[PDB]
């Protein structure tokens, strides 16, 4: 998609396998808020979402939370608290055309910046100047949306580049999405190394009678300690207990 | 990012003249385009432009009676068509997109010479 | 601050806004601040719910509260 | 014409099992003791606001109230839901649909799914893309207006849509009596019993004992004189002052100079 | 970064025919380069191999007898010789390092059509 209309696709229930991204040494640039790349196969996330564009080369810089400037304020904004990958690849030989590709568009002209995720895909004259434009260009009246016009001898400020940008929903709500992890097996009343889910600690398993409700997955403390899991793959809730200690 | 023009050159007035430019896509897939002009006693103004897309034109009313503007999507190239030329007109014509920034970073090419004799 | 009989008893409530006059927030202007709610009376007794500035509040007679 | 909102519209807020604890919340619930909206489709189905958040709920012997819609301008230019029970199983459909202002049932997509005597309550609110529904329904023994308890909504729906909501309307079949109310951005104090089930709740900012209760966390305030929150004076309007001045500075100058 | 493939063209099943290309020294130093194919109907295997240190070569089974691998360090070139090319055998050929990555990112060079007639 253009940037200006980018399009957004949602992952969900599944192994999400992001070696195959990390490890490939195809993209120009792969950074990451609020979690590292190759940590990644040890989580889970609620919804998955891969956003996806493209923009000129010297705009890459502008996708980014906190960022400001063209795409980042008229095309595609970040919040400041994402968390997620940036992850994008020159395209001169794909996108670039002889004679110029001109598919690709961005806003130049809006009246007021994005908002965080969203957009903006009105085609309305923009009122540059004093006199109503009523639709139709002319002096100080312009339409919204500028091509690229891409060409395989520009120079690499002027390539395109596909952007996906993958966002994370680490939430406390059930996971559809974690990476290629194998399971164990329960065990109960031994002290364990556990992780459901992504969820991790040391403790003791056992039978719980706190009754979940349908929708919950884990019980928790004062502490934001969690105390009882809703196992992943049966529908029966631990308690965990820590694991005995005391002063010697 | 690069912008050349041509089709200049010295006339008297009367007859006719036809300017000629051409751009990278990257200026040529903007919104509009047109033909500027300054002198020696004058700023830059906008004498005409074209859109992209609909082929519509507009002109300065100072001109708009002398003055053809059209553009070729094939080529990726802008005319400007003069007929029966004027001193007044003596300028150096630039090509450039409709809406265009004051700051000294927004490239321009380097303009053709055009000069109307009494 | 809030002045109240526990709620055991009553569920009323009188409300101190302390250090401030009346007419900036059954008003009592007092040295502890603008007293609203509580009913000021002439009579006496000992101390219930402190106030402050030889001020108290209680509950009592079909029940308010007294200041 | 309007009813008393007797403790009703509250609801699990996330997905954490928590039991005999009073825990402090923010969420959208409906404030208490708030005017709800009566309406009847007799003799008419407005479409109504979707303001942040909607409170519903309705009347029932028949089933005659059978679904709704969730939109903007419902002809077909944005995302827009319709939920339908069909008197058979539900239907869930998310797309750019032309609607009839006027839609009854007898006596460019995003989004599809194939499944007095009593009250159905329930409640609907859209965060970041994410429809979500809660519910209960209960036996009543009142025939016009809503019973008065407490007892919290479950979750039943949770659907990442991205469908633009501002307005809405109540679809009923036609050969009646519901109510809307509204959400707001409360804090709330509410009380889990042993079991996880909200038995109660505190509208922290409903009145001053109220406050008083979320300030101590508890439903139980023993006699005495609480500090419970600061009173502040607010701006009533802005000043903005600088001198006078109608010169502008040689800015464009030192950027568009011939010579560096 | 380059890469350049001809030695394409229409054939009749039988005969012969030569595949070439090239790549710059930042492919062409791999351990070990390749010739790969495309089809409607079809995804791209490799279909033969050879590598940089020894010239050792290698197969796919499905092409063994008719296909031959080769290269030449001093041009920094590879080849692949076809005799009596089957119908089958209509592909889009492409020159590329044997260990590739599934990334849109590797870069790959146009590829040269090969089309076998009955
Ligand atoms: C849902 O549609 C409404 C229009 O009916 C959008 O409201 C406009 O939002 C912009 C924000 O930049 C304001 O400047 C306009 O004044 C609003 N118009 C009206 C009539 O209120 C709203 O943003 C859309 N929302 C989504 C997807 O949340
Ligand atoms: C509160 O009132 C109940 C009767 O409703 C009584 O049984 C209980 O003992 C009272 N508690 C206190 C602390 O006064
Ligand atoms: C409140 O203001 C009035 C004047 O309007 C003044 O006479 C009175 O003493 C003030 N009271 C306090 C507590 O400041
Ligand atoms: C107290 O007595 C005075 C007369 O001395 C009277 O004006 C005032 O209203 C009385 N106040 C109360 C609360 O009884
Ligand atoms: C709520 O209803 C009461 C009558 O029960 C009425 O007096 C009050 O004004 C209503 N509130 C609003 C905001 O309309
Ligand atoms: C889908 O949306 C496009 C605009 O993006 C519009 O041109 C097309 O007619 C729509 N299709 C339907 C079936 O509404
Ligand atoms: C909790 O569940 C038990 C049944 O396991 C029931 O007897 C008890 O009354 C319930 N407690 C509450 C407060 O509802
Ligand atoms: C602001 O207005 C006052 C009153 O007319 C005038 O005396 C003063 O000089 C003005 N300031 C400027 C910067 O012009």
């Amino acid at each position: 998609a253009s940037v200006y209309a980018w399009n957004r696709k949602r992952i969900s229930n599944c192994v999400a396998d992001y070696s195959v991204l990390y490890n490939s040494a195809s993209f120009s640039t792969f950074k990451c808020y609020g979690v590292s790349p190759t940590k990644l196969n040890d989580l889970c996330f609620t919804n998955v979402y891969a956003d996806s564009f493209v923009i000129r080369g010297d705009e890459v810089r502008q996708i980014a939370p906190g960022q400001t400037g063209k795409i980042a304020d008229y095309n595609y904004k970040l919040p400041d608290d994402f968390t997620g990958c940036v992850i994008a690849w020159n395209s001169n030989n794909l996108d670039s055309k002889v004679g110029g590709n001109y598919n690709y568009l961005y806003r130049l002209f809006r009246k007021s910046n994005l908002k965080p995720f969203e957009r903006d895909i009105s085609t309305e004259i923009y009122q540059a100047g004093s006199t109503p434009c009523n639709g139709v260009e002319g002096f100080n009246c312009y339409f919204p949306l500028q091509s690229y016009g891409f060409q395989p001898t520009n120079g690499v400020g002027y390539q395109p580049y596909r952007v996906v940008v993958l966002s994370f929903e680490l939430l406390h709500a059930p996971a559809t999405v974690c990476g290629p992890k194998k399971s164990t097996n329960l065990v109960k009343n031994k002290c364990v190394n556990f992780n459901f889910n992504g969820l991790t600690g040391t403790g003791v398993l056992t039978e719980s009678n706190k009754k979940f409700l349908p929708f919950q997955q884990f019980g928790r403390d004062i502490a934001d300690t969690t105390d009882a899991v809703r196992d992943p793959q049966t529908l029966e809730i631990l308690d965990i207990t820590p694991c005995s200690f005391g002063g010697v | 990012v690069q912008l050349v023009e041509s089709g200049g050159g010295l006339v008297q007035a009367g007859g006719s003249l036809r300017l000629s430019c051409a751009a990278s896509g990257i200026i040529f897939g903007r919104n509009a385009m047109g033909w500027y002009r300054q002198a020696p006693g004058k700023e830059r103004e906008l004498v005409a432009g074209i859109t992209r897309r609909g082929s519509i034109t507009y002109y300065a009313d100072s001109v708009k009676g002398r003055f053809t503007i059209s553009r070729d999507n094939a080529k990726n190239t802008v005319y400007l068509q003069m007929n029966s030329l004027k001193p007044e007109d003596t300028a150096v014509y630039y090509c450039a997109a409709d809406p265009a920034s004051p700051a000294p970073g927004d490239y321009w090419g380097q303009g053709t010479q055009v000069t109307v004799s009494s | 601050s809030v002045i109240t009989p526990g709620t055991n008893t009553s569920n009323q409530v009188a409300v101190l806004y302390q250090d401030v006059n009346c007419t900036e927030v059954n008003v009592f202007q007092t040295r502890a601040g603008c007293l609203i709610g509580a009913e000021h009376v002439n009579n006496s007794y000992e101390c219930d719910i402190p106030i402050g500035a030889g001020i108290c509040a209680s509950y009592q007679t079909s029940q308010s509260i007294i200041a | 014409a309007y009813t008393n909102s007797f403790t009703r519209g509250v609801y699990y807020p996330d997905k954490v099992f928590r039991s005999s604890v009073l825990h402090s919340t923010q969420d959208l619930f409906l404030p208490f003791f708030s005017n709800v909206t009566w309406f009847h489709a007799i003799h008419d189905n407005p479409v109504l606001p979707f303001n942040d958040g909607v409170y519903f709920a309705s009347t029932e012997k028949s089933n005659i109230i059978r679904g709704w819609i969730f939109g903007t301008t419902l002809d077909s230019k944005t995302q827009s839901l319709l939920i339908v029970n069909n008197a058979t199983n539900v239907v869930i459909k998310v797309c750019e649909f032309q609607f009839c202002n006027d839609p009854f049932l007898g006596v460019n997509c995003t989004f599809e799914y194939v499944s007095f005597k009593n009250l159905r309550e329930f409640v609907f609110k859209n965060i970041d893309g994410y429809f979500k529904i809660y519910s209960k329904h209960t036996p009543i023994n009142l025939v016009r207006d809503l019973p008065q308890g407490f007892s919290a909504l479950e979750p039943l729906v949770d659907l990442p849509i991205g469908i633009n909501i501002t307005r809405f309307q109540t679809l009923l079949a036609l050969h009646a009596a519901y109510y809307v109310g509204y959400l707001q951005p409360r804090t709330f104090l509410l009380k889990y019993n042993e079991n996880g089930t909200i038995t109660d709740a505190v509208d922290c900012a409903l009145d001053p004992l109220s406050e008083t209760k979320c300030t101590l966390k508890s439903f139980t305030v023993e006699k005495g004189i609480y500090q419970t929150s600061n009173f502040r004076v607010q701006p009533t309007e802005s000043i903005v002052r600088f001198p006078n001045i109608t010169n502008l500075c040689p800015f464009g100058e030192v950027f568009n100079a011939t010579r560096f």
